[PDB]
């Protein structure tokens, strides 16, 4: 009873909610910095036909 | 494809709360139906007591 | 062929915001339709209560 008073289930659910919220925030930050449309897609031009011709 | 961890967690919690409330409501509706049946039986009995000569 | 990187980025952000607003609006229209249906059912029930002799 003393141990359960120290760490209740409410505190456990609060801790896990904080874990999930911080996971969401870290995923947002990591997705912001790794978007290929920033760098990888330099030329969006329709040379798919042209690179087909080069192949 | 961003995962909303906290959103899904709270969605599961709200779904469980709604399931609990719906189950208790269904139990109460069944109890109401049974009470209506008992009332009808009591009215039939009252009619028979009236006919038999027992006010 | 100049790429407008910031322009395209903000275009994607505004498109996502418009998609979110349109989705929530569609949800609200569906809820409105359901509430109208429920109101019609309640009016039918009121008419039956009037006919049956239960004011």
């Amino acid at each position: 009873g003393e141990k359960i008073k120290t760490v209740s289930p409410e505190r456990t659910e609060r801790v896990m909610d904080s874990v999930m919220e911080q996971r969401d925030q870290i995923e947002m930050m990591t997705e912001a910095l790794s978007d290929p449309s920033l760098s990888e897609g330099i030329l969006d031009f329709e040379d798919d036909a042209a690179i087909d011709e080069q192949l | 494809m961003v995962k909303n961890w906290l959103f899904g967690k709270k969605r599961k919690e709200d779904a469980d709360a709604l399931a609990t409330l719906k189950g208790q409501q269904n139990r109460l509706q069944a109890e109401a139906r049974n009470l209506e049946r008992q009332s009808d039986e009591q009215k039939i009995l009252a009619s028979k007591m009236l006919k038999a000569g027992n006010k």
